[PDB]
């Protein structure tokens, strides 16, 4: 509930009726972390 | 990876020539979710979309020739070091200053020509590789023999034990492609709303976009080189103003952006990229709030507010009214919502109970922040909490900002009621003794009721138990009186097993016999309430914590609260002027001061004093005064009463207005209530020193004009002091949890039963540290007590109960085995023996937790108490002579004694310490031995208190001879070494032996020396080992007895001079504790002896660094460096074992370690430590100390050769493993020693096995560039990783899944 | 001071440049301070003076300077504050060939002069000078001013 915006959407989803349990996945702003890098002229991929 | 033109390519859509929704059309008649999968026909345009342009780098730019930055310019180079080039250069084209290039290049010719712009970067790389250095660079060595041969060999292997990470290309250093930033992360900021002024983030990337078309256009209608190269300076000026803004000129100066805004900027702006990425920021269902107080509530409760409450906690609001039936759907609710309801308010008074509250401070830094709270309703506005609870934040609440958390889900919901609470957490994690502990108005109510009254109504009236505190209440008697019986139904859990013991009559006062019939069984009851709760309050508390349990113990502390601040009120006492009384006799001691500095002062005038001494003389003797007059204050004060109880004429203690403030102990001081009394307090220049007067009047007494600029002289730099420290105690906070950042309880048990031995300091005089608080909760691992039994076991535990056992019984055993963090078997992570069990609720919490936390925040706090310390005679008689207080019988450790002529005991060996042990068994006083000491009294006889133990001239280091005979002046000729010096006054005609400057080029090799010898021919030899009794004299020393006198065994032969004397530093609380941290050399650093041998004197006082002696006996005769401007504490003539203090100095923590061991240096950190913080007022515990050191102890030099790189740099984790697996299956030889290599603060913790964490904390500018340049792959299983990429962190219940997942 | 180059949108910043390339060739020292590349539109930091002006006229024509007018760039104030000026001055008496300055709709801080005076229909087809050419569009009576 802060970096995800869709990450509370899916929880929005997941909290009124009383289900819970997490799934993140990737944390959005550290997306800015590799993409200032790419940017920068460094070479980022997730790979594997 | 790096990035060259093909693989930028790959994230780039279709080339931007110029700068210049949903689920629609474009003309906007296809607007909606309308129809969909449908073509619209003017525009040839769909309605489905998706979610993508973040992921897509829009941009490709072509430039005809390149740039980067990273690779052109940073402190430690790749273009310069893949080249083998500067950086100046690599500047200027496209070591010795540049006056001195140009006329160097004046000098030789031409040569010259002219290099070329950034293809002279480019091209280079196009017959460059990386798989192939390792068959070429150290030919050229090959040729200038030898050693390089196996360094290829060695890096031969190191490309062999790979290939799953290797180095890749430099090519990918230079950017034919120029990447660009995505659309959504660069938004205009609106200035009006709607007007869209120029972005932070696209003035230089129109540049880029500027550059191209530029050279594009004139390549085809022709330009010249003045033109063209130019063009590639500015190709250079803002593709290097683009991706950094560091070092250089250039863009716009302060128009709409302020500096330049770069992606180097972005990532490190002012300390990395936290902000945005690792720290998030912000959330859903947050708030911010101001104070209050709360005395209704309770302390596992939380008074929130009306009106926030609904705003946050709506989703399950809504959850309810949806659901059950009360609003129709979600929708009918909207309405209801829109206007306020009182039907909503009934329903939401349910969920409080079940969702509770995490609220924290707007600083935090202890595990005394995040303490969260259950919510209780209240009608009220400002959020009401407990009293005690704010004692552990630390805030006096004057406007401190209380933020809010979220309780949502079932598992997040778990953590809260569990683990972080008031609730759950009562007892210190860091300390021993209680954090739970009150200030004003509690401690003062108790006391203020729990006193020995003067008279009151009553006499002596007697009460059985039930009866009692209402009698007291009900008419006439007082609630104080002093002295009333009772029976008191007490129990004593004794011989183990519940509520034994039976009632008793004993004597308190009445307050006090009010509050124990409260009293749930346990504690000592009337014992305890006798004398006062001055610190018992909080002790009382920890007695009832440490006896009691969970259960019990909630119910004692409460009406310290609730009723000690009930008890306060009742008291009804006075803020007054006549509340406090001054000394009536004021023109006498400040006139008494007056003239003693006038007599002084007429010294001055005349002359008699010393201009230096004058002022020390004059300050000492008003400072003797000032001493006196708070002493006369402090008497004619507190023990004035005067009162007839009955039988007439008796005293008593007062208790007045600020002394049941201060001798309760409600905040701060004594010395703090004397200011508003009687003397002034003395503040210096802003130099540092102090003016000759003081101030002589009162803050309640009318005062004077210039008396109060002086004070504000200083008040100015105690409000810098106050506003500055945030900043480096906030550097420092975050400091140590940065060097530690992943180091926790992983595992079981240690399995090696090694470790360090626990004493008290024993300083100087008086027990500053005793034994009690230092072995409280540490494990033992033999431990043998008494003449050899059994006492103490192997795994068992050293709690509360044992203590008394080994502290009450057993006193003259002071020395016990304990266990360290550095002490164990498994590396990775630690060992729970090992530590140390310091917390909370339960004593030893659950494996799988924290510690370095623990302790780096538990420090961080007190990071703000240290205050720099705030500006802080050689007299020959009560410090060259050894005084004690106390009767008891002196004890030695390690000495050699020798009788002499009259009938006494001397000293000459050097490492040599006093203990006096006295009728129970432990050390008391104990003073460190200086040079040359005539005893008293020996070993075995009894010492008296106030007793003369060892007296000497202080001017004088003796030398004393050890067996008896006569003097003969061996090599001793008048005018080479020694002349005839007469003294001033008495004229003793002393041969003054001279320095070895001072002697002639040729006259070196003669020495002094006195050969004690008998009267029957033959030399005297020493009653032991085979050298003879033969003495060595030092220069500048004044000996007086001449060629042919009998000398017994003990006398003073020669009169070795002072060492400098009087080294008056002061040693720093935040900063030499910032400069410890960090780990600093010392200023001006000693000398320290090597390897164990008989040290000498060798080589000639010539040119260079004076005197290089080869000491050391038997092998390894290293020749040594000293500086000269020292004198030789060590004689050279001496057997100067391992770590023995050579000259005058500070301790250099580099030969503290490489030449000693584990066991000292440990110590000399911990115990300096341990005094720093100390020394003012501050619990620095042996545990929490520790775990800085435990953790720095780390990285090593290797030793043997083997799989491991001979002589590089690795880790404790790689090295204890590497050893170990080595032993007993692989490989016996190949089982490489590690010597240590150990660090500061920063350089330690930049060794992060972790890439993406690098990349965050140190200077993102290198690091994120480094941890793509060196192509490291994370795959780490530690804290720091895991807060970053979202995933989880092995921490509290996280260990329990980590331990089934990994 | 700073005045508002005015160039053309793909050669927008080629202009920029060369600004700097011809002021190495009519050079001598100042004037040139600081050239910003913001985007239609190049802001230059530029003190009034005969020279450099002479230069934009040797290589054009795309668009020249901007502010107020085009030889001394760059004011602020254009034609409303001048129809205020025109209150005092004061005619409802148009013909052909005479100055008709508009202050209304998307016409006005602009001036012009009426080619078709309407008496039936009560307007004046009033040609605004927009482009470095005319506009002709009817403003009523009021919509406009006699000069």
């Amino acid at each position: 509930k802060s970096d995800d915006v869709n990450g509370r959407t899916k929880m929005y989803k997941n909290i009124v009726d009383g289900n819970h349990q997490m799934e993140p996945g990737m944390p959005e702003s550290f997306n800015v972390l590799l993409k200032e890098i790419r940017s920068l002229g460094i070479n980022i991929e997730l790979e594997d | 990876a790096l990035a060259s033109p093909d693989m930028i390519r790959s994230w780039s859509f279709g080339e931007v020539k110029k700068p210049e929704k949903d689920y629609e059309c474009l003309c906007g008649k296809y607007k909606r979710l309308k129809h969909r999968g449908v073509i619209c026909e003017k525009c040839g345009v769909e309605v489905t979309q998706t979610k993508v342009r973040r992921e897509r780098m829009g941009h490709i730019e072509l430039a005809s020739p390149t740039a980067h930055i990273w690779f052109l310019k940073s402190l430690p180079s790749r273009i310069g070091l893949l080249l083998d080039m500067p950086l100046r250069d690599i500047e200027r084209v496209l070591i010795l200053t540049e006056e001195q290039y140009l006329d160097a290049l004046e000098e030789f010719g031409d040569e010259f020509d002219a290099k070329m712009g950034a293809e002279a970067i480019q091209a280079l790389l196009k017959s460059m590789d990386l798989e192939q250095e390792c068959e070429q660079l150290r030919e050229e060595l090959n040729e200038t023999n030898s050693e390089t041969k196996r360094k290829k060999l060695t890096k031969r292997i190191k490309l062999l034990e790979a290939f799953v990470q290797s180095g890749n290309k430099p090519e990918w250093m230079i950017l034919t492609v120029l990447p660009v930033l995505p659309p959504d992360l660069r938004p205009l900021v609106p200035l009006d709303g709607g007007r869209f002024a120029t972005s932070d983030l696209n003035d230089l990337y129109r540049r880029v976009i500027n550059r191209n078309n530029r050279l594009k256009r004139l390549l085809d209608l022709a330009a010249p080189d003045i033109i063209v190269r130019n063009e590639k300076r500015m190709l250079q000026e803002a593709v290097d103003a683009l991706l950094d803004n560091g070092r250089r000129g250039r863009a716009i100066t302060g128009s709409n952006k302020r500096p330049l805004k770069s992606l180097a900027d972005m990532i490190k702006g002012k300390q990395g990229r936290f902000r945005q990425n690792l720290l998030g920021k912000r959330v859903d269902y947050s708030g911010r709030s101001v104070i209050t107080v709360g005395p209704y509530l309770r302390l596992h409760q939380c008074g929130l507010p009306k009106k926030m409450a609904l705003e946050l906690f709506k989703p399950f609001i809504y959850g309810k009214l949806e659901l059950r039936g009360l609003a129709t759907t979600i929708k009918a609710a909207k309405k209801m919502v829109e206007r306020e309801e009182a039907v909503v308010w009934d329903i939401l008074d349910e969920v409080i109970r079940e969702h509770p509250v995490l609220l924290n401070r707007a600083p935090t830094l202890h595990r005394l922040g995040i303490q969260a709270f259950e919510p209780v309703l209240i009608e009220g506005k400002a959020i009401q909490l407990h009293p005690l609870v704010c004692a552990a934040y630390n805030a006096d609440f004057d406007g401190d900002q209380m933020a809010v958390h979220v309780p949502l889900t079932l598992e997040a919901q778990l953590e809260a009621r569990a683990l972080m609470m008031s609730t759950n957490n009562i007892l210190s994690p860091a300390n021993g003794e209680p954090i739970i502990v009150p200030s004003q108005d509690v401690v003062l109510g108790l006391y203020y009721m729990t006193r020995d009254c003067v008279n009151a109504k009553g006499e002596g009236m007697v009460l059985t138990g039930p009866k009692e505190a209402e009698r007291l209440y009900r008419s006439g008697l007082a609630s104080l009186h002093a002295r009333v019986k009772v029976r008191i139904t007490e129990y004593e859990k004794d011989a183990n097993g519940e509520l034994v013991a039976k009632t008793s009559l004993k004597d308190t006062t009445v307050g006090r016999a009010i509050l124990w019939m409260i009293v749930p069984k346990g504690l000592p009851y009337s014992i305890v309430n006798q004398a006062l709760g001055k610190k018992a309050i909080s002790k009382m508390l920890n007695t009832c914590y440490r006896i009691l349990g969970l259960k019990p113990t909630v119910i004692f502390a409460d009406q310290i609260m609730y009723t000690g601040f009930a008890y306060a009120a009742r008291s009804g006492a006075s803020v007054g002027i006549d509340d406090m009384v001054i000394p009536e006799k004021k023109h006498e001691i400040i006139s008494e001061a007056e003239a003693e500095v006038a007599e002084i002062q007429e010294q001055f005038q005349s002359g008699l004093v010393t201009a230096g001494e004058r002022y020390n003389k004059v300050i000492d003797i008003w400072a003797a005064a000032n001493d006196r007059v708070s002493k006369a204050m402090m008497d004619n004060l507190q023990t004035e009463t005067v009162i007839n109880r009955d039988g007439q004429e008796e005293k008593q203690v007062s208790f007045n207005s600020i002394y049941m403030m201060a001798d309760s102990g409600a905040r701060g001081s004594a010395a703090q209530i004397r200011q508003l009394a009687g003397m002034r307090g003395l503040m210096a220049k802003p130099d540092g020193s102090i003016i000759e007067t003081p101030i002589t009047a009162n803050f309640r007494e009318g005062l004077n004009v210039l008396q109060y600029f002086i004070s504000t002289h200083g008040a100015r730099k105690g409000l810098a002091d106050t506003a500055l420290k945030t900043a480096n105690s906030g550097y420092l906070t975050r400091r140590l949890v940065d060097v530690a950042q992943d180091l926790v309880v992983t595992e079981d048990d240690c399995g090696t039963h090694e470790g360090i031995m626990m004493t008290p300091v024993i300083e100087g005089g008086d027990v500053k540290e005793p034994l009690r608080d230092r072995v409280l909760g540490r494990v033992t691992a033999e431990d043998v007590l008494k003449p050899g039994t059994a006492d103490i076991l192997v795994p068992r535990n050293t709690l509360l109960h044992e203590q008394w056992c080994d502290l009450l019984e057993e006193n003259s055993v002071d020395a016990v085995k304990v266990r360290s963090v550095v002490s164990c078997d498994t590396d990775f992570g630690v060992c729970a023996h090992c530590y140390g069990r310091d917390l909370a609720r339960g004593h030893i919490i659950n494996k799988g937790e924290a510690i370095g936390v623990i302790a780096a925040q538990s420090i961080g706090e007190p990071g703000t108490q240290l205050t720099m310390r705030t500006f802080h005679a050689s007299r020959a008689a009560a410090e060259s002579s050894i005084q004690v207080k106390n009767k008891g019988s002196i004890k030695l450790s390690n000495v050699k004694s020798v009788v002499n002529s009259s009938g006494k005991l001397v000293i000459t060996s050097r490492n040599t310490e006093l203990k006096l042990i006295d009728e129970f068994g432990r050390t008391k006083e104990s003073y460190k031995v200086p040079y040359g000491a005539v005893l008293a009294k020996g070993d075995g006889e009894q010492v008296a208190g106030g007793e003369t133990v060892a007296n000497w001239d202080p001017h004088t280091m003796p030398v004393i001879t050890e067996v008896s005979g006569f003097v003969r002046f061996t090599d001793m000729i008048d005018g080479q070494t020694i002349t005839r010096q007469t003294d001033e006054l008495t004229g003793l005609s002393s041969l003054v032996v001279l320095d070895s400057a001072e002697r002639t080029a040729g006259g070196k090799d003669l020495r002094p020396a006195l050969k004690i010898v008998d009267a029957q021919g033959n030399d005297v030899l020493i009653p032991g080992t085979d050298m003879p009794a033969q003495y060595f004299l030092p220069g500048k020393a004044i000996v007086q007895l001449e060629d042919g006198v009998q000398i017994s065994s003990g006398d003073t032969l020669a009169r070795i001079p002072q060492e400098s004397g009087g080294t008056k530093d002061i040693t720093g609380g935040l900063p030499r504790v910032a400069d410890l941290f960090e780990a600093r050399r010392p200023k001006e650093p000693a000398i320290l002896a090597e390897i164990s041998g008989i040290v000498s004197f060798g080589k000639e006082t010539k040119g260079k660094r004076r005197l290089v002696i080869t000491p050391v006996d038997g092998s390894d005769p290293y020749e040594e460096m000293i500086p000269k401007w020292r004198q030789l504490n060590v004689f050279e003539g001496e057997r100067v074992e391992r770590g023995d203090v050579i000259s005058d100095g500070p301790e250099a923590p580099h030969d503290i370690l490489r030449l000693r061991g584990v066991h000292a240096v440990t110590r000399y950190i911990v115990n300096e430590v341990q005094d720093v913080y100390r020394l003012q007022g501050v619990k620095i515990n042996d545990k929490h100390i520790e775990v800085i050191v435990r953790q720095m102890l780390r990285k090593a030099t290797i030793v043997n050769a083997g799989s491991s790189d001979f002589l590089e740099g690795e880790q404790v984790e790689y090295s204890r493993v590497k050893i170990a697996n080595r032993e007993l299956e692989a490989n016996g030889k190949v089982g490489a020693t590690y010597s240590r290599d150990l660090l500061g603060i920063t350089k330690a913790s930049l060794a992060t096995e972790s890439f993406i964490s690098a990349a965050s904390f140190q200077e993102t500018t290198r690091v994120l560039t480094e941890a793509a340049v060196a192509g490291k792959r994370d795959e780490l299983r530690g804290l720091k990783e895991n807060v970053i990429v979202g995933r989880l962190i092995p921490a509290g219940t996280g260990y329990a899944y980590h331990q089934d997942r990994m | 001071r700073w005045y508002v180059v005015q160039a053309f949108s793909g050669f927008e910043g080629r202009v920029a440049t060369s600004l700097r390339e011809h002021i190495k060739l009519h050079n001598m020292e100042d004037l040139f301070g600081e050239v910003m590349v913001p985007t239609g539109y190049v802001l230059v930091q530029m003190v009034m003076n005969d020279a450099s002006w002479h230069l934009v006229r040797s290589v054009p024509r795309v668009m020249g300077f901007i502010g107020g007018t085009s030889d001394r760039p760059a004011p602020i104030s254009d034609k409303e504050v001048d129809a205020i000026m025109n209150r005092l001055q004061q005619k409802t008496l148009f013909e052909p060939g005479e100055m008709v300055r508009v202050n209304d709709g998307p016409f006005a801080d602009f001036n012009g002069v009426v080619e078709e005076v309407d008496y039936e229909k009560s307007r004046l087809k009033v040609s605004v000078s927009i482009f470095g050419r005319a506009t002709p569009v009817e403003l009523d009576f009021s919509q406009v001013e006699k000069a």
